[PDB]
């Protein structure tokens, strides 16, 4: 009316299924690891990358203010013979300008950093989500087993030297 | 490398780019940049060098006027080497101070800002208006008040000598006085060559006054015990104030609630499986309705659903408190992927429309394996940029918005609207037929059993408006509950805010003191709340500014959890307003966290080098680390986080070195010389947080046990999570590990530590400690109790150390070791009278603890949401009622605790 092997046996099986729940446990726990540590690495770029903007910024300030300060300055050394001065204010604008190219470069190889580990982000994601099906049913198997001997009536005492 | 280039941006538009040393100071950067700019062009335009501030781009990606020139440049630390020159002018108190909070708190406030969100800026101005309206007047009340502020009194809950002076005095005055004797009567005494003054600990942020008497201070009690003479300074009020400067209603929407799911993003799964996104709404942990699933669409990174959800509950149904709840799974024709969690309302009162966009957290399989996670927080992930998501969309209602109605139209519902002997069975002790029973004698439960408020709680019918509206009735005029029955009401099976806000004013009659020994718990309730603004928040923030110790713990207890993705927001925002209201305690805490930083970057490096080389070698390489001005400065001359009354002075490097764990403790000596030699151990690497809730709940039991006349003479000391697998132990001095004595040897090591008449001392010490540490290990389920992480002090007290697992992670036992019972009868075979007083505190103890058994329950209850390993559910609570057999009478109680005794007795042989 109610449709729903030997104890040694049922036992055997215990011991093997805790087993392979017990490793693939440790699995899951190595790449909730990796998980968790990404997480922060990719945190921690998001907000360097913001850094190098905030650089860049600045640095781009100075240029605007190159521009406007010396343009009101300028036209009195070339009237008055310093094409000297003129080329020294030049030179080192032009430094200035070099400069923010290695720091948008620095930038530049970051956000490919960050596009590299938000993929090895979402693979560990993936790897994660392909280890928790065979880890449910691992435990509930494992459960299953550890009810069926209860019932039979098995000695606590048995069940954990079966159990690891 | 020492030296680095820094590029230097002139104010008019010049760019120098010359090396500099790590180490040098801001002030000596300004002369040397000043030189090399005199032969660059357009120098003759610019002002002086003290008309301009540095500026660079910090480490959490904010500009920083660097206004403190007297800071090295390795320590300002930068982005990269970029300095700017910018003018002094401009309100620099406010942009030091933001500078400063972003440092110190761990997240940059441009953070919040950036999240483009009403509900965070509201947050941010009114908290830290009312902040820094609290420490404005701080500031005009007086000295005392002041004292009373920063340097709150440490009590515990015949005469001898006692040694005074004055300060900036060598000689001092000796004479007798009583344990009785109130403060004020000393300074008296003292005056001979008083309400001007006040006693200080000398060597330590430690003062003795008010209406008590000298045996209550604990500098005393400490100093008696021993049998020893204090040490104290004379300070005048003069001397402190140095100090203490520097338009629809929503019940006729009468159509069931629904959402339309649009859309999954950003999704990583089995291709051959198929997405399934399973939905429900909730009130605490009880279902308001029926859940309802999508289509199973195949599995693809973006997938499409469009679909309605329609749910079992109308619109005028849904409780302030609603919760939306999504889990995304994957199915095969079951994987949780992802879950997510919505507030219906938002903190304006008001029902939600549009689209919304939820960034969703991973699901970890766990030992329930439920469907939805309704406890999990409402805060998106902040992993905006590679997490997974769902887009859906909440539909329009109603050309006005609508909210949830007001606490006068709520009452209004309530002005509308032999059977005792059935309901005082149920409540002075629930199923089906009983939670009808209470709910209609609801007023009665009221009028004679106050106390069963939250029971009725749990009965009221949170899914249909009309219950709802009568529960809120009753509660605004429900009697003010005990603190213990308070406690209850935070728990997450009340999420409602007129729960919230009764149970906080029930707690605001909690001292101090008695507040201290929850502080940790209440931390973590906040975990529950689902908007920034709330009361429970409020009032830790009230007690932070009230108080500079309960501030100084909050600080920490906040800062600690900060790489929390869950909480990094809602713990900020909490942070800048302390801040913002203890500018004067930020600077403390600015020189804790750089020491900290310091034992990090020390720490990693004697990981990696013992490794590869031997100790001796290490231990000398460790030292020139610390040697370096930079390091020195920063670990020297701070006050201890473990306690901010303790002053870490002088670094001792030469007793500074390393223990031989797996993650290798930094044990840290310091010195100083108007104190004496006070310690710490810097763990990094291991979870600590286990570790203090064993150690406040022990602490707990002393403090409940001294209460009732029962000293047990344990040694309660410092345990402090700082940050992401970091914290500190205090270190207690004139103490070893069993193993180590032992390398018979107990009483031998006493004796030598211990001789003549002073053994019998050490003995009852021992015994004394012996007994609490036993009823309290097996209380709380720690096993794992050996003689390598059991310690002695030479005074003979023993306690405990390293308390890895608790509540049984299987029955813990009672537990006598052999060792300890030969040490208890004074190395005899047979000593009855002193074993059996042993006996008699054990049981004393015992009996103590189940006297305050539901303040265990309900402290430990809301811990649960830590989501510790050894702390997730009923069955790790249940561990504590069987332990102190809270369903049992006193008498069986004790029974059974004797049997448990008795056996461990026997067990002891062998
Ligand atoms: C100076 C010498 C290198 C250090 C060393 O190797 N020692 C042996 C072990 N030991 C420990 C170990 N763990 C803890 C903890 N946790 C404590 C401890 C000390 N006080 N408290 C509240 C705990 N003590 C004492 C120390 C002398």
């Amino acid at each position: 009316q109610q449709d729903q092997d030997n104890i040694e046996a049922v036992g055997k099986k215990l011991h093997e299924y805790n087993t392979q729940f017990q490793e693939k446990s440790r699995e899951y726990d190595r790449l909730y690891e990796d998980y968790t540590r990404t997480s922060q690495e990719i945190q921690m770029k998001r907000t360097a990358i913001e850094a190098f903007n905030e650089t860049i910024k600045i640095f781009e300030e100075q240029c605007q203010t190159q521009e406007r300060y010396s343009k009101e300055y300028i036209e009195k050394f070339k009237r008055e013979g310093n094409e000297t001065e003129i080329q020294r204010i030049m030179h080192n604008y032009e430094k200035l300008k070099s400069r923010i190219s290695e720091i948008v470069d620095s930038r530049r190889r970051l956000e490919e950093d960050l596009k590299k580990q938000a993929a090895e982000y979402r693979e560990i994601d993936k790897r994660m989500n392909s280890i928790k099906p065979d880890l449910i049913q691992l435990r509930k198997t494992r459960d299953q087993y550890l009810m069926w001997l209860t019932q039979k009536g098995v000695r606590q005492k048995k069940l954990n030297e079966w159990l690891g | 490398n020492q030296s680095v280039v820094v590029d230097f941006l002139l104010p008019t538009g010049v760019y120098l780019n010359f090396p500099v040393s790590r180490n040098a100071n801001l002030s000596t950067i300004k002369q040397l940049l000043w030189h090399r700019a005199q032969y660059e062009p357009l120098f003759h335009m610019l002002s002086g060098p003290e008309a301009y501030v540095f500026t660079c781009i910090n480490q959490t990606a904010e500009q920083q006027e660097l206004e403190d020139e007297q800071r090295r440049l390795c320590d300002v630390q930068p982005f990269l080497p970029v300095l700017r020159l910018v003018a002094r002018e401009g309100d620099r108190v406010k942009k030091l101070i933001n500078s400063q909070i972003s440092l110190l708190i761990g997240k940059g406030l441009h953070e919040f800002d950036s999240l483009c969100d009403p509900e965070v800026n509201d947050f941010r101005a009114k908290m830290c208006q009312f902040c820094e309206e609290a420490a404005a007047r701080r500031q005009q009340l007086g000295w005392e008040a002041w004292l009373q502020y920063s340097f709150p009194l440490q009590l515990e809950p015949r005469a001898l000598l006692v040694n005074v002076k004055f300060e900036g005095s060598e000689e001092s005055f000796t004479f007798q006085v009583s344990t009785k004797d109130v403060p004020l009567a000393l300074m008296a005494c003292a005056l001979r060559k008083p309400e001007d003054y006040t006693l200080q600990v000398n060597g330590r942020h430690e003062y003795l006054y008010g209406s008590y008497p000298l045996c209550q201070f604990q500098y005393i009690c400490s100093c008696l015990h021993s049998g020893l003479t204090p040490h104290l300074t004379m300070v005048h009020s003069s001397s402190i104030l140095a100090m203490r400067d520097e338009s629809v209603s929503l019940w006729s929407l009468e159509q069931p609630f629904r959402i339309e799911l649009i859309q999954g993003s950003k999704v990583n799964a089995d291709e051959r499986m198929k997405l399934v996104v399973q939905a429900g709404l909730f009130h605490g942990n009880e279902m308001l309705c029926k859940t309802v699933s999508s289509s199973e669409v195949s599995v693809c990174s973006e997938p499409v659903w469009k679909q309605r959800l329609e749910f079992d509950i109308n619109i005028c149904d849904l409780p302030r408190m609603a919760r939306l709840c999504f889990a995304l799974y994957a199915v095969i024709e079951d994987c949780p992927i992802a879950w997510a969690n919505l507030m219906l309302f938002d903190y304006k009162d008001q029902l939600k429309t549009g689209e919304r966009c939820l960034y969703m957290w991973p699901s970890v399989p766990d030992e329930k394996g439920e469907l939805l996670n309704p406890t999990g927080t409402v805060r998106s992930n902040p992993n905006t940029d590679s997490a997974a998501a769902l887009l859906i969309c909440l539909p329009e209602v109603a050309p006005h918005p609508v909210y949830y109605p007001a606490l006068e139209k709520i009452l209004e519902l309530g002005r509308h609207s032999e059977e005792q002997l059935q309901l005082r069975e149920i409540l002075e002790r629930l199923y089906e037929h009983e939670k009808d029973l209470v709910w209609k004698l609801r007023h009665e439960v009221q009028e004679h059993f106050p106390e069963a408020l939250a029971r009725l709680l749990l009965v009221t019918k949170w899914n249909k408006h009309e219950d709802v509206a009568q529960m809120l009735y009753l509660l605004c005029s429900w009697p003010e509950l005990p603190v213990l029955s308070a406690l209850e009401l935070l728990d997450f099976s009340f999420p409602d805010c007129h729960v919230g806000s009764f149970a906080i004013k029930s707690l605001r009659k909690l001292t101090d003191d008695e507040l201290f020994q929850y502080l940790l718990q209440l931390v973590q309730v906040l975990k529950y709340e689902s908007y920034l603004d709330c009361e429970l928040t409020k009032f830790l923030l009230d007690r932070a500014l009230a108080n500079r110790k309960i501030g100084h713990f909050l600080f920490w207890h906040l800062r600690s959890e900060m790489h929390v993705p869950s909480v990094a927001l809602r713990f900020g925002l909490i942070l800048e307003a302390y801040c913002r209201g203890s500018t004067h305690h930020m600077k403390v805490l600015m020189k804790q966290g750089e020491a900290l930083s310091k034992l990090k970057a020390l720490n990693d490096f004697v990981k990696l080098s013992s490794q590869k080389t031997p100790k001796p070698q290490t231990k000398e390489l460790m030292h020139l680390c610390m040697r370096q001005e930079a390091y020195l400065e920063a670990l020297s001359h701070l006050q201890s986080p473990l306690d901010p009354s303790t002053l870490l002075a002088e670094v001792c490097v030469e007793q500074c070195t390393f223990m031989d764990s797996k993650m290798k403790p930094l044990w840290i000596m310091y010195s100083n010389e108007e104190a004496g030699s006070v310690g710490i151990i810097f763990k990094n690497g291991d979870d600590l947080r286990q570790d203090m809730l064993t150690l406040q709940m022990i602490q707990l039991m002393d403090v409940l046990w001294k209460q009732e006349g029962l000293d047990l003479r344990m040694t309660p000391y410092g345990c402090l999570p700082t940050g992401d697998r970091t914290g500190l132990i205090e270190v207690v001095l004139r103490s070893d590990t069993i193993a180590n004595i032992q390398l018979d040897a107990l009483l031998n090591w006493l004796k030598s530590k211990n001789p003549g008449e002073a053994l019998d001392r050490a003995i009852e010490e021992f015994t004394l400690s012996c007994a609490g540490y036993c009823v309290a290990t097996y209380v709380l389920g720690i096993g794992d109790r050996h003689s390598d992480n059991i310690m002695i002090r030479e005074s003979g007290q023993l306690f405990h150390i390293d308390f890895g697992h608790f509540l049984g992670n299987e029955r813990v036992p009672f537990i006598l070791t052999y060792d300890f019972v030969h040490v208890i009868q004074q190395g005899k075979t047979n000593n009855s009278e002193k074993f059996e007083r042993f006996r008699g505190y054990c049981e004393r103890a015992y009996t103590i603890l189940r006297r305050h058994g539901l303040l265990f329950l309900h402290l430990f209850a809301l811990m649960r949401a830590a989501g510790l390993p050894e702390l997730s559910c009923s069955k790790d609570i249940q561990y504590l009622k069987d332990s102190l057999a809270l369903g049992k009478t006193e008498e069986e109680a004790l029974k059974h605790f004797r049997v448990k005794f008795n056996e461990a007795l026997r067990e002891s042989w062998k």
